[PDB]
């Protein structure tokens, strides 16, 4: 294969030297990849692409996957060979997303990984450990039950209980003004739900685009309900990685980059009372969250990691074996 | 027979008046300055066109924004205003 | 004569008349004030409010309603108290080009055009789609709806007044007698 | 895929100014108050009429003097100008 | 829309598509009337224009000045999110008897058309007798081919013995013996490799508007940058490009003073057309497409054939779809 380069920052410029691909940001060379080690390109947003680069890529059979600023997947500059991958694996997905042993194995692994990661999030505080020993033991007790539950509703109940037991404790971390008690409301009335909502939407959109780029049909889900108004597979795989948004939100509120000044109380056109985040603060928060997405690991960024995971799941469906797909668990 | 609608835009204050006084006979003043007309033989259309040309020579500015848009049976059938009212419709048999 | 006079006014379209469409627009304190003026001060009126402003439980989700607005469908007091204070909508039907004609414990709805109804219906449909998305994604648990209760099953299986949407879910009807489309040779 | 002709005469100039500026984008200004509009799907027609309702509510005049006509493939063929020039002819393949 | 000119720069309005050459506006086409767009040359397309054409599901095909095909900007979400017809096609295309019957039809049509085009040159009949008979023999075996793997070899041999005979009609400066595809390196081959992409873009836009997914093919399994289904259907209609080229070369419209020769990107002898000759050639080709057999242009014949193919696939009968088979 090779590097699957993803540009999700802010207005890079792509150029070719006729034997390399050079991505510059403010005339500082950020990427320089040989055309023999490049496998695809993903453009999330507005990124100018010099015409010799586009011709050189099309001549070498390297698809360019184009996606919107929010994260909606539109299409791709391709040819025959790179576009055979977008449809050569549609039938097997529809077969193997309904067979219950396979689907339930994967849906057991996903919830195992989610509860593991939300244990790890509390493990790293190391300052209020004594108050959290009970909560961590409870989460271990709930995690050990997922290995045996042989139905979807049992999984839903276990994950719901674990999530409630995980959010009941954040009042120790946040400052006085940001203390929140009641569950999340669709029109928010507290700041922390607003921050979490922005994070969840951004992560869902980017996961959806990266899943579609690998050749998947994102409405056929393995663990969630096949439905309109959302993509099942994207909201399905994104569960393992949900701790990044929560950790980042706690970090932002604690270190003072967002204060009480930035939130604005208003009434929408529908008349319902809302509290929202100001435009400067919203831009700052979105930029910081994408930065955390880019700082995922030294080797891979998050988007390349999700592409590799999608390839693993594709192989698992292709060979019918339900345990070749190992899920991300944040092992130390 | 052929159904046309005539739409014209002329700035000479008297020439516009004379075209307004001419075209009201052949068809109804449907809009402020848009008329609908109907002919059975094209020589009758040519006679009207020549009358229009004779009138517009007195402008001395050579205005030419006068358009004859055709109207079919199915075209009339699909036409409507915003309210949904069918427009430019004609009767088959008036039982006065 | 009233129908023909209204046609002369411009109201060329009619609607099927159902009181249900007006359940989501009732402003309760006006109704309670009118009853308090007619029957006098009484301790029942408080109780009446407590019957009308309750919250629905569906699958561990609390669907509320905007305070001091609406009458619950599927209740016995609602059809009686809806047409008791129907006339108060007349001004709000006048600004939007709607008229109601009453006869024989019934009425009929007259309108000039059908664009605001379709815009209200399309706004309601989009709002319900976003609410379902934010059910399934952000794990919301208390949902406050202002309109659209008739499609409350959909979640699980500028402002226009809320009766416009319920009218827009329907398709209206229209009300030298010519007799057809002209032929090749002409009209007879 | 339907062709349409858009015409109006709204009394106040500022009220119809927003009509004109809205309608520049959808089709060329073929004459002083006449537009040639091309549509692919009726939902665009519905939203355009919704906005026209918006501005006529803004005007507070209740102007129904907006008229849409159809233009078929052969209705175009007999359509022309006074000097015989064919009008409203849409190209099949532009070889720019 | 086609852009075979010289160095255009497409930009957008969010409602219209504007084509500016050196800050001079050349066209302002509305997005409600646009059907496809082809970019032959060094034309630009701003990224928001790509967003708008990818939202409205308008195909755009790309090529280079030599004329060889490069790729396309297509989307993989269906028309109204209804994945019905795509799933039907992806099932039906790999069924062996159905696909074999249609591939046999397409090959028999192509060989009959080639025999016919070699049959209307009277003055060279004595030179062209034996070859025609050999093509007949190849056709005599296409009915007896029982596996889909043999059709590629039979059609290849037919095309070889057909193209070897063009040295008799053409002038001496345009002679050739082999169809060189990826780097066109002959004066005559650039004409064919520039007409095939216009033909392919037409049939591909028609097929994608019908409801198909053009990437999967019946007879063309392994392809090189051509969508397999469009390059499968246009097999019967590709003597309209191998007759127009002979007509253009013989009747003095295009002569060897037009070709420009260069070395490209590493050094390879590449022959191309200047901008004006490209515009004349493409305009003439589209004009000859319009003057198809009377009462029907080529677009209105390809949509008919696409509907007939769809009805053949939905009813699971291979007999409903009938290849074109130019008149005896």
């Amino acid at each position: 294969q090779g590097t699957h380069l993803v540009l999700a920052g802010d207005a890079q410029i792509i150029t070719t030297d006729n034997q390399n691909l050079i991505v510059k940001k403010d005339d500082k060379i950020t990427h320089k990849i040989s055309l023999e080690q490049l496998h695809a390109v993903t453009l999330i947003g507005l990124h100018t692409m010099t015409l010799p680069a586009k011709h050189r890529l099309l001549e070498h059979k390297i698809p360019v996957h184009i996606a919107d600023r929010t994260g909606r997947y539109l299409g791709a500059v391709t040819s025959f060979q790179p576009a055979q991958n977008n449809y050569k694996n549609w039938f097997i997905q529809l077969q193997m997303c309904d067979r219950e042993p396979f689907a339930h194995a994967i849906a057991q692994q996903i919830v195992i990984s989610r509860i593991h990661n939300q244990r790890q999030t509390l493990l790293k505080r190391k300052a209020h450990r004594k108050q959290l020993q009970q909560t961590l033991s409870n989460l271990k007790k709930l995690q050990y039950k997922v290995t045996a539950a042989t139905k979807r509703s049992s999984l839903n109940g276990l994950e719901g209980s674990a999530t409630r037991e995980y959010f009941q404790q954040f009042n120790l971390f946040l400052p006085e003004w940001a203390h929140f008690s009641k569950r999340t409301r669709r029109p928010p009335k507290d700041p922390f739900n607003v921050l979490l909502s922005l994070g969840y939407t951004i992560l869902y959109s980017h996961t959806d685009a990266i899943l579609q780029s690998a050749g998947f049909i994102t409405w056929k889900g393995i663990y969630h309900q096949q439905s309109a108004a959302h993509a099942a597979l994207a909201s399905d795989i994104m569960e393992s990685y949900r701790h990044l948004v929560e950790r980042y939100a706690i970090y932002i509120i604690n270190h003072g980059q967002i204060k009480q000044d930035d939130f604005r109380q208003e009434k929408d056109h529908l008349g319902q009372d809302t509290i929202r985040l100001s435009a400067e603060a919203r831009r700052r928060y979105v930029g910081g969250l994408i930065n955390r997405f880019q700082k995922f690991s030294k080797d891979k960024t998050l988007h390349q990691h999700l592409y590799q995971q999608a390839q693993q799941l594709k192989n698992a469906m292709h060979n019918q074996q339900s345990s070749q797909f190992q899920v991300w668990k944040e092992l130390k | 027979m052929k159904h046309y609608l005539i739409c014209f835009d002329v700035q000479h204050d008297k020439t516009r008046a004379k075209l307004s006084r001419l075209l009201e006979k052949y068809g109804p003043r449907v809009q402020g300055s848009v008329f609908e007309v109907s002919f059975k033989t094209p020589d009758r259309k040519r006679q009207l066109e020549y009358k229009i040309h004779q009138i517009i020579k007195q402008s001395n500015t050579e205005e030419n924004n006068i358009r004859f848009y055709n109207l079919n049976k199915d075209t009339i059938k699909h036409s409507h205003d915003i309210n949904g009212n069918p427009i430019a419709q004609l009767p088959a048999a008036i039982v006065l | 004569y009233e129908i023909q006079n209204a046609y002369r006014q411009g109201y060329h379209w009619v609607y099927e008349s159902d009181i249900e469409d007006f359940f989501d627009a009732v402003y309760r304190p006006q109704l309670i004030n009118r009853l308090k003026s007619l029957l006098g001060n009484d301790p029942l009126w408080e109780q009446i409010e407590s019957w009308l402003g309750q919250d629905i439980h569906i699958k561990d989700t609390i669907i509320e309603r905007t305070p001091n607005l609406g009458l619950p469908q599927g209740s016995p007091l609602s059809p009686l108290l809806a047409n008791f204070i129907l006339d108060d909508f007349d001004s709000d039907l006048e600004t939007h080009g709607f008229k109601i004609i009453r006869f024989a414990d019934d009425f009929i709805i007259l309108c000039k055009s059908q664009h605001e109804a379709q815009q209200a219906a399309h706004a309601v449909e989009q709002s319900l789609k976003e609410v379902k998305l934010s059910i399934n994604v952000e794990k919301t648990h208390i949902i406050q709806l202002n309109q659209g209760f008739r499609f409350l099953g959909y979640l699980f299986r500028t402002n226009l007044p809320p009766w416009l949407a319920n009218l827009g879910t329907k398709s209206p009807q229209p009300l030298k007698k010519s007799y057809g489309q002209i032929e090749t040779q002409g009209t007879h």
